[PDB]
């Protein structure tokens, strides 16, 4: 509760930049990046939308990775195409199979949704979430009636209420079938407090893109792209804006999220305005995709994300009928190259209204290249001696483990070679080990092969002979399933021209018969196949027949790059492939120009289909005698020019000889495998590239910050794993066969103070769901912070996930550190039913999936090679539970995990006596709220013979540091009610109305081993039974008001207004605290005029009946048209009521006014919202200047002082405005008009280069400085692009020697503050420069000084320590040198100076005494070295913490 | 000449429980250099809800006597009760808004805080001190009147009658600096009793002077110009680094002359060097490393004459150790021209075991007088002395061993005091340590200065009077605790003789009456903050002596 | 309170 207070803001020196951060890498592996969009939250309710990157993310509209979307309901396609009926299931919002929730089925008959008549009656379904993490429901909306459509609602518990695709701008449906819809997007939202979202979709079109694009893809109006986001409710309405049929944007709106895709203007000097001038672009990319049954085209990108605010409707001059005002402008740029666009460069602009530009120093983004003409490398493969594809060799893993083995196999045994870790040299070296022979094998050899027929991960020796039919599945651990026999077998599966393809979508391998105009499909279904169909090819598509020519290849290949496996005939002339449309359909066939060859020497063997870099499509090698074609395929529009890779000496081609393409490396990347038979098996590798292309390598702020991102694939941390096991003799099982390419080093270096830190990751654990057919993360995440400051000792930190496999979950434990053999029990996962409203113990599949991703164990470590480098700092464990609130037959149940119980040591790397505590939760509600708490506090353990806490410290330390409030078991138990707003059309959760905390305490002799735990707390004579005396701690009960009624509500309504809280302050226990003068027969007289209230007890139990109370925090709220906003506030009865004012449109506050009548009104800047005129309570005006970005610029402020007018004269007297470059307002003199001024400049890390310089050098020496983007349009350079360019150079021209000098101040600002008033002659301006660090922090300050001596900075940035009089002095006042993390690591002393500017970290390092601070791991402060030489110490232990001055480390 | 034997294996180790609140802090005590070191440790007792119920000192957790504190919290953690050994015990009941209500404190004495009432934004009216019912201060608070805004006086005390008389407020600047304001006191004859609701009745126990004192100051707040309650104008000048360059004062009737004509600071903003209208020139050394004060060198530039230099010497820690003055012995002292050096020694718990430095040679013992003056002509000298303290583990000053060779006076002066306190008195008052804390009072307020001297105090334990034999002197302060008056009332000669001195903003109105005349009228002008190089004007409106010059 | 030597604070010619 806050009264409210008018005030302005202020000018800090804090310059911080965009918000972007990198998320902290956890259990799934990918390197994330979020980035924030700079949404105006105008009166209190905006959308959500952000910038994500995900490593692993495919392409998009905002390059590939990037996605900033908002949620949406759509058809599962994992499962395969769908068949839009009602066998369907859907996926919610967060990416969670939904299923129908039950009271039976939740069905019922509505034709009326928030009193608006539908026109028709629809079967609401509600939906519910198959993992429970935010307890919405969701209700599908379908018609009985033919002639309207469908939609869906999410009843969000916060209040609000979405609606999803209801009108056909927000479906993305079949364009041949109107009613196949496949995605329901989010179109509008309400409030708790009818406020409204509405969300603005456009189609595509065929605009900007030529004839082939044409051609090939000639309807492609499905995909929809979020064009502008209208909220700003001008009216308030719980009804949404398109149920009632009358233009949604009719109704007025005040703030427009405009997203930009090409037709505005993208320059930085030009304002793109509201209508636009022309239309989007049609960008190089242009991939497609056709996991739905139809193809989704996304032709487009988007170049800007604009901000616009009715600024005439904001002020009380129009009613939302002008044209919207820029205030907001993001610059996205990318690389289009026709394979991937990769977002490059996001930058903030301001327009100001003078023709000018506020611009922020932009955020830029480098990827890692596939530049596979140079970086192919050719080498040797002796590894693979008598490797042969005419014998019966294989490269293909056995043991899933991710990376192919060679597996030779006899009639009678086989021989396999696992791949493993060469110990030599490097880190990532692989080779196979011997031939080893299998102890067992199938059997029956005949009639059989090696395929994964179920999909479940593991690989099947399937035996289809005369007689029987089925297979062995081959277990991870080296077992042999026994023989299971196939349910359904086609009889056409012996057919000599039937293949194994891919058809329906699912991730399995269905059986398929391809005639020209009628395939016949047999669907796989995980146990055998199901009945054949005749898929009929529609129109004139006739289609191609594998095996059928020699002049031809007819395979299945992705040469889309969609995940489908299409129907590709590679011709010596030309590439035409037909999409796969799903259930044996295939689509209009497309021509993939670029591929030629001589049509004598063309040979369809030599064609080898595959994806070499990663981006999606299949590129396509040509194979030679002494060269090596390779065609890149442009996002499946058609192949570039090819490039040679001559073989090296030694090395030719013919029809014995064979390429294989496999990742052998453990690279991402796959490898070119050439074998050669004849004489002598030998082999070649070419190697393409070292990384995996198109992952996020660097970013850059442009501030002084940057971060380089390393890779390394999951196979690497499985050989690295798989080898150490074998060095303690144990086996090693993996449970991922696939690789999963993880981020591995992600280095942080702030180039102003030259600090660095390496947060180097390592995985082990890895968990692939077989049945669900889902990654599941890794079980064993590291962390290795060592910093390198320009000594301390890395933190590592181990931490256990759960997986949900339960091979991998039961494995974890037996890694953890046990050490000091007194640790009480660990703890398991809790299965739970829900019955009756409460938890009774226990489709144990969906149980233990459920777990994925919740902790388990954490060890805190810290590396400085002492006798305590392997005793951790703290260990942390968790207990996760499971609920099954409804029971699935045949779909999946709804499920509930959360930790249930957290236990935490601090041990202070002492083995012996560490200071334990624990959090338990005891009950839940059926919404997941808490009802009883449990917090545990341990005591301390008995005092041992033997002590720690070695002999520097003073002898009578150990005995004296035992007190008896150590010794003493704490349970403070925590009770809680909440409120759930349950109806048809209200979902509003979490409210709470009382909570109670009571102490129990027992001595050391009542706590068990093995711990307390839930299972101990809730039984019939626990600790904290009803039975045991309790002690009191508080109370805390919220009333709720309906709004306009002084009696609180026994139940809430859905706005959840708070009218007081009451809190218990008093009990009749602490009355005799007033013995000596106050007389008990006026205390209760006394109490209740201060205000105090007796009330009876929460929970109550017997003995006891009324607390006093403290009763405050009141509020008065408006009516349902004024957003039931704030009218009045107080802070108890005894004081008076404070009554707020707002504007028109009910989003500021104007004019709060006091009890007593004194009264602060406020004028706003509708740009940005904010209060740039403050009158205070004896009418004095302060009134401030925002620029661009909404920083605040030149203040002054005038009234009446004694009884004549004063200040500073107003800005339409005497008009000023400072200028632009920090330098030239150093040199402002004479009386200003403004009591502050203030000149940002966050660009300055960025050296400047001059026009007067860039015209000097060449024509295509300028353009390759601008198509580079190396220099900004406001004439900049950016330091990511510069330092990428300075490694293909590598000799000096002038422009080269001009870039690697150039240099920049920190992001700093200046403010002018001036003594006194203007026309006052003797006013002096006090000037005062504070430079920023480039993570927000604040490295120093120069405050202007009178002339006298100084030290001088010199004209590159050192310091010279020799005194000179000085005309400019500056003092530089708390100088700061901070780590990577934060801490400050010095302290200098301040010293006069002759420049404001920056002088260098090494300079001030060599000179200018500081103090030096030291840490630990855990963030503390160990010791600090004293500029004179002296140094304090500091000491952690769990139980006493011993400090040392500079007296006590003199000796 | 620092020696660190003292202080090695010495830490201070504060033991947590297992809430991690500290239970005990430990200190090793080592008073020379030879010997152990002498662990105390410091109790600190907590209940269930987590507040410190009681705390106890290492000496009385010895005597086996209870703790210094014994405290009472409510469910919120405010102390209700606090019942120190030293003040005694503490009753506070706070409102909901956390405003004080009722407080009782250890004389018994109950005062009450009354405010506005629920339509009103409830700010403070009266405090009622009961003992037998006093309205000892009365706010009188303004409003938004077209003529209040003027002065930027809305919603401010405007007036505020308090236990020395009248505060009342005239003129604010835009910043919120008190530009005017004027000050009345209550006569001697009169407490501050302020019932009722006429201030008509409440005139008639001020004093007909109004003394209004005036400000000017610049945008940023800071005070550029003051003039006194007489008409003395002080005139401040600062420069670009918003510190202080300059001082002038201009007297009543008079021309404005320089106190101030330079003042330059350091990198850190300490002063560094300050030339007065007096001509001399001071200048502070300071340390490169650790900014600590090094050298005070006072020099006047007519006769190059270094009026003192002190050189300041520390410890690692920062305990002044070593002060040197290079400068010579004034004319007072005939024959000898070498200052000598003061050297101090510590403890490990840094408390002053030794100190040396120089002393007059008629001083005799120590005691609450100060001696006679050395004048120019009875050419006197200066010897040296030594004196060595010693404490208990209360930290309780409990012997000073003044030893001065070359004069034969030795004398050591003990402090008694009790078992269960910290109070302690001169071992002349009492020996014995349990007829000590017969000498306070219950609130812990020494009620006996000396032998014939008694101390009384008023209700909210300021010192009221020092009953001296036949000669009383009491004092007023206002709301905030502050002296504005000081009056002292020798005994009869024929008739009372009394010295009343005023305490103003930058104005102390010292004046000497009799019966019915007074006998003198001193107006001292001060300019700056004591202890930081103040400058006093006596100005003599009556009765001034014949030798000095007004 | 105990603070240190009368250096280290600002300087201050008019308060309350």
């Amino acid at each position: 509760f806050s009264v409210t207070e008018l005030s302005l803001p202020k000018g800090g020196g804090a310059i911080t930049g965009m918000g972007e951060a990198l998320t902290p890498a956890g259990p799934d592996g990918m390197a994330a990046l979020s980035l924030p969009l700079p949404i105006s939250a105008g009166r209190g309710y905006a959308p959500s939308l952000t910038l994500n990157y995900n490593s692993g993310t495919g392409n998009s509209p905002f390059g590939l990775g990037w996605d900033c979307g908002v949620m949406a309901i759509r058809r599962r396609t994992s499962t395969g195409v769908p068949n839009y009926d009602e066998t369907d299931t859907f996926l919610g919002p967060e990416g969670e199979v939904l299923v129908v929730a039950l009271n039976q089925a939740d069905i019922r008959s509505e034709s009326s949704l928030q009193g608006i008549n539908l026109g028709a009656t629809f079967t609401v379904t509600c939906y519910r979430s198959r993992l429970e993490s935010h307890f919405n429901r969701l209700e599908y909306w379908q018609p009985q009636t033919t002639g309207a459509t469908d939609f869906w609602l999410i009843y969000s518990p916060d209040g609000q209420v979405h609606l999803l695709g209801k009108n056909p701008q927000a479906r993305i449906s079949n364009p041949l079938n109107v009613n196949q819809t496949a995605q329901w997007l989010l179109e509008a939202s309400i409030s708790s407090h009818s406020e409204q979202i509405y969300y603005q979709y456009r189609a595509e079109d065929e605009a900007g893109c030529e004839t082939d694009e044409l051609a090939a893809h000639p309807s492609a109006t499905v995909q929809r792209y979020l064009q502008t986001v209208h909220y700003g409710n001008l009216t308030a309405s719980d009804v949404f804006p398109t149920l009632n049929g009358d233009d949604p944007l009719k109704s007025g709106w005040m703030f427009c999220l405009v997203f930009d895709y090409g037709e505005r203007k993208n320059s930085l000097s030009e304002m793109p305005l509201f209508k636009a001038t022309g239309n989007w672009l049609c960008r190089k990319d242009r991939f497609s995709r056709y996991e739905y049954g139809f193809e989704l085209r996304t032709r487009r990108l988007c170049r800007q994300i604009l901000m616009f605010h009715r600024l005439q409707t904001l002020s009380g001059q129009a009613k939302g009928d002008d044209e919207p005002a820029l205030v907001s402008r993001l610059i996205l740029d990318y690389d289009e190259n026709a394979m991937v666009s990769t977002l490059v460069s996001v930058r903030r602009v301001g327009h100001e209204d003078n023709n000018t530009v506020t611009a922020l120093p932009p955020l830029e983004l480098a990827y890692q290249p596939f530049e596979p003409e140079q970086t192919a490398l050719w080498q040797s493969m002796d590894v693979l001696a008598n490797f042969n594809t005419i014998q019966r060799w294989q490269l293909l893993d056995l043991k899933g483990e991710g990376v192919p083995g060679i597996l030779y196999q006899d009639r009678n045994g086989w021989w396999y070679r696992s791949a493993q870790r060469q110990a030599g040299e490097e880190m990532n070296a692989v080779t196979w080990g011997k031939m080893q022979l299998l102890p067992i094998t199938p059997a029956v050899q005949d009639n059989a092969s090696l395929m994964d027929i179920n999909g479940d991960g593991q690989l099947d020796w399937v035996i289809t002979g005369p007689g029987l039919r089925g297979y062995h599945s081959q277990h991870p651990d080296g077992s042999w399933t026994r023989f299971t026999p196939l349910h359904a077998l086609p009889i056409e599966y012996s057919h000599p021209r039937a293949q194994l393809a891919d058809l329906m979508g699912a991730g399995l391998s269905d059986l398929v018969l391809i005639g020209p105009k009628s395939v016949r499909l047999y669907v796989n279904n995980r146990d055998g196949f199901t009945e054949g169909r005749d898929v009929v090819q529609s129109g004139d598509i006739t289609l191609p027949l594998p095996g059928a020519d020699a002049r031809k290849l007819v395979a299945f290949s992705d040469v889309l790059g969609s995940g489908q496996a299409h129907l590709v005939e590679v011709s010596a002339t030309q590439v035409t492939c037909w999409p796969n449309l799903g259930h044996g359909r295939f689509g209009q066939p497309i021509v993939l120009p670029g591929f030629s060859q001589s049509a004598a020497s063309f040979n369809p063997d030599r064609v080898h289909l595959a994806d070499l870099d990663g981006s999606g499509p299949a590129d396509l090698i040509y194979v030679h005698a002494d060269r090596l074609d390779i065609f890149s395929n442009e996002s499946g529009n058609g192949f570039a020019k090819p490039f040679t890779l001559s073989f090296p000496d030694g090395l030719r081609f013919d029809d014995t000889c064979q390429l294989q393409v496999a990742d052998v490396q453990g690279l991402g990347v796959v490898s070119l495998i050439l074998s050669v038979p004849h004489m002598a098996p030998h082999h070649w590798r070419c190697d393409l590239t070292n990384a995996k292309p198109w992952l996020l390598s660097e970013t850059n702020n442009n501030m002084g910050a940057n971060h380089t991102l390393h890779y390394r694939s999951s196979v690497q941390f499985w050989l690295d794993e798989k080898a150490a096991a074998l060095a303690t003799g144990q086996t090693p099982v993996c449970y991922l066969p696939f690789p999963v390419h993880t981020l591995w080093q992600t280095e942080t270096e702030d180039e102003i103070s030259g600090n660095k830190l390496v947060t180097t990751l390592r995985y082990a654990h890895g968990a692939w769901d077989g049945r669900e057919r889902e990654f599941r993360g890794f079980g064993y995440v590291e962390q290795t912070d060592s910093h390198q400051l320009a000594r301390t000792p890395p933190a590592l930190t181990k931490s256990w996930y759960a997986t949900g496999l339960p091979a991998v979950d039961n494995a974890l434990s037996a890694g953890y550190w046990r050490g000091d053999k007194q640790a009480f029990a660990g703890f398991t996962p809790r299965f739970t039913l829900w019955k009756e409203g409460k938890d009774v113990p226990l489709n144990l599949y969906w149980l233990n999936r459920a777990l994925k991703g919740q902790p388990l164990r954490s060890e805190l470590y810290g590396l400085d090679g002492s006798a305590q480098q392997q005793i951790p700092y703290t260990v942390t464990e968790s207990r996760p539970q499971v609920r099954q609130l409804q029971d699935g037959a045949t779909v999946s149940p709804v499920l509930w995990a959360s930790v249930v119980e957290s236990r935490s040591y601090h041990y202070e790397r002492i083995i012996s006596d560490p200071q334990c505590n624990q959090d338990i939760t005891l009950s839940s509600d059926l919404f997941g709220q808490p009802l009883k708490q449990v917090s545990v506090q341990y005591p301390r353990r008995n005092k041992p013979t033997t002590n720690p806490y070695p002999d520097t410290l003073p002898d009578t330390l150990f005995a004296s540091s035992y007190d008896d409030q150590q010794q003493l078991l704490r349970l403070t138990c925590r009770q809680s009610s909440w409120h759930h707003l349950i109806g048809n059309e209200l979902r509003v959760l979490g409210l709470p109305d009382g909570t109670r905390s009571d102490a129990f305490t027992y001595d050391a002799k009542q706590v068990p081993v093995d711990g307390l735990n839930l299972e101990t707390l809730c039984a019939e004579n626990s600790l904290i039974a009803d039975d045991k005396p309790r002690e009191y701690l508080n109370q805390q009960r919220t009333f709720y008001t309906d709004g306009k009624n002084q009696t609180p509500l026994k139940t809430p309504t859905r706005q959840a207004l708070i009218a007081f809280t009451e809190t218990a302050v008093l009990t009749e226990s602490l009355l005799s605290a007033f013995d000596g003068g106050i007389t008990p027969d006026e205390l209760p007289g006394i109490l209740t005029q201060a205000g105090y209230q007796q009330e009876p007890y929460l929970f109550p139990r017997t003995g006891e009946n009324k607390v006093w109370v403290a009763r405050q925090g009141y509020t008065d709220y408006g009516t349902e048209a004024q957003f039931w906003r704030p009218v009045a506030q107080r802070n108890s009865l005894l004081t008076g009521k404070m009554t707020l004012k707002w504007d028109t449109h009910y989003c500021v506050i104007t004019q709060t006014q006091d009890a007593a009548g004194l009264t602060v009104s406020a004028n706003y800047d509708w740009r940005f919202l904010t209060p740039t005129q403050l009158t205070d309570i004896n009418d004095n005006v302060h009134l401030i200047t925002l620029d661009a970005l909404g920083r605040p610029v030149t203040q002054r402020f005038w009234g009446i002082e004694s009884g004549v007018a004063t200040g500073y004269s107003s800005s339409e007297e005497k008009p000023f405005s400072p200028p632009n470059d920090i330098d030239t307002a150093i040199n402002l003199t004479g009386p200003l008009p403004v009591a502050q001024c203030l000149v940002y400049a966050p660009d300055s890390w960025m050296p400047l280069f001059s026009q007067e310089t860039f015209n000097t050098l060449t024509q295509e020496e300028q353009e390759t400085l601008r198509d580079s983007r190396i220099i900004t349009e406001d004439w900049r350079i950016c330091a990511l692009t510069r330092r990428r360019w300075l490694q293909s150079q590598k000799i000096s021209t002038p422009l080269v020697k001009l870039l690697t000098n150039s240099i920049g101040l920190p992001p700093h600002n200046l403010t002018l503050t001036t003594d006194r008033y203007d026309r006052d002659s003797e006013q002096q301006i006090r000037q005062q420069v504070a430079f920023s660090d480039g993570f927000g922090r604040l490295l120093q300050a120069s405050v202007r000084h009178e002339a006298g001596e100084a030290w001088q900075r010199n004209q590159d940035g050192s310091l010279v320590t020799k005194v000179e009089n000085t005309k400019t002095r500056w003092a530089v006042t708390g100088r700061t040198e901070y780590d990577n993390k934060g801490q400050t690591i010095r302290t200098y002393q301040p010293y006069f100076l002759n420049d404001w500017r920056y002088v260098s970290d090494d300079s001030a390092r060599k000179e200018a005494y500081a103090d030096t601070h030291i840490y630990d791991p855990i963030g503390r402060e160990i010791r600090v070295i004293t500029a004179k030489g002296w140094l304090r110490q500091s000491q952690y232990f769990p139980w006493f913490t011993v400090s040392e001055d500079e007296n006590d480390t003199a000796a | 000449s620092y020696n660190s034997a003292i202080d090695q294996k010495t830490p201070s180790i504060k033991v947590l429980d297992n809430r991690k609140l500290n239970v005990r802090t430990l200190e090793y005590l080592r008073t020379q250099a030879d010997e152990n070191s002498d662990e105390l440790i410091t109790f600190y007792e907590f209940n269930i809800p987590g507040f410190q119920v009681k705390s106890t000192d290492p000496r009385k957790n010895k005597n086996q006597s209870g703790p210094n504190f014994i405290r009472v919290f409510n469910l919120a953690g405010q102390v209700l009760r606090e019942e120190s050994v030293d003040a005694g015990r503490t009753i506070t009941l706070n409102d909901i808004e956390s405003r004080p209500v009722l407080i009782i404190n250890a004389t018994g004495v109950r005062q009450n805080h009354r405010y506005e009432d629920n339509t009103l934004p409830g700010r403070l009216l009266a405090i009622t001190e009961q003992v037998g019912e006093k309205t000892t201060e009365r706010l009188i608070w303004a409003g938004n009147t077209p003529q209040e805004k003027d002065y930027n006086l809305a919603g401010q005390c405007v007036r505020h009658y308090d236990t020395a008389g009248l505060t009342q407020l005239n003129s604010l600047s835009l910043a919120g600096v008190v530009l005017s304001q004027s000050q009345q006191l209550l006569v001697d004859d009169k407490n501050a009793d302020w019932t009722g609701e006429d201030q008509s009745l409440w005139q008639q126990k001020l004093s007909s002077d109004v003394y209004t004192t005036q400000n000017k100051a610049d945008a940023t707040g800071a005070l550029l110009t003051q003039t006194d309650a007489k008409g003395n104008i002080q005139r401040l000048a600062y420069d670009v680094a918003g510190q202080l360059k300059g001082c002038w004062l201009t007297l009543k009737g008079q021309a404005e002359q320089v106190i101030i004509k330079s003042l330059t600071y350091s990198a850190a903003g300490q002063k560094l060097r300050e030339e007065h209208g007096n001509g001399v020139i001071t200048e502070y050394s300071y340390e490169p490393e650790t900014q600590r004060l090094i050298g005070i060198a006072t020099r006047r530039p007519s006769d190059a004459k270094v009026l003192q230099d002190l050189r300041y010497q520390y410890d690692p820690v920062g305990n002044v150790i070593n002060i040197r003055n290079d400068a010579e012995a004034t004319r007072f002292w005939r024959n000898q021209k070498v200052v000598p050096e003061n050297s101090y020694t510590y403890d490990s718990l840094y408390q002053l075991i030794s100190a040396t430095g120089r002393e007059m040679a008629n001083i005799g013992q120590q005691n609450n007088q100060l001696p006679s003056p050395a004048l120019p002509s009875d050419n006197n000298t200066y010897t040296n002395y030594t004196r060595s303290y010693s404490y208990d583990h209360s930290g309780n000053l409990t012997q000073i061993r003044h030893s001065s060779p070359a004069t034969q006076n030795n004398y050591t002066v003990a402090i008694t005091l009790s078992n269960r306190s910290n109070r302690g008195v001169l071992s002349t008052l009492t020996t014995d340590p349990n007829q000590v804390d017969t000498l306070f009072d219950a609130g812990g307020h020494q009620t006996s200065l000396l032998p014939g001297q008694t101390l009384i105090w008023t209700p909210r334990g300021e010192l009221k009077q020092v009953n001296n034999g036949p000669g009383n002197e009491w004092y007023r302060y206002d709301s905030n605790g502050m002296r504005q008056l000081k009056v002292s009332e020798q005994p009869t000669q024929n008739t009372t003789q009394q010295q009343r001195v005023i305490y103003l903003p930058g104005l102390e109105l010292r004046t000497t009456q009799s019966n019915a005349t007074t006998t003198e009228e001193l107006h001292v002008i001060t300019l700056g903050e004591a202890g930081r190089a103040q400058v006093r004007v006596l100005h003599w409106e009556s009765g001034k002596p014949e030798d000095v010059n007004n | 309170a105990p603070e240190k030597g009368k250096y280290t604070k600002e300087v201050n010619f008019f308060d309350e």
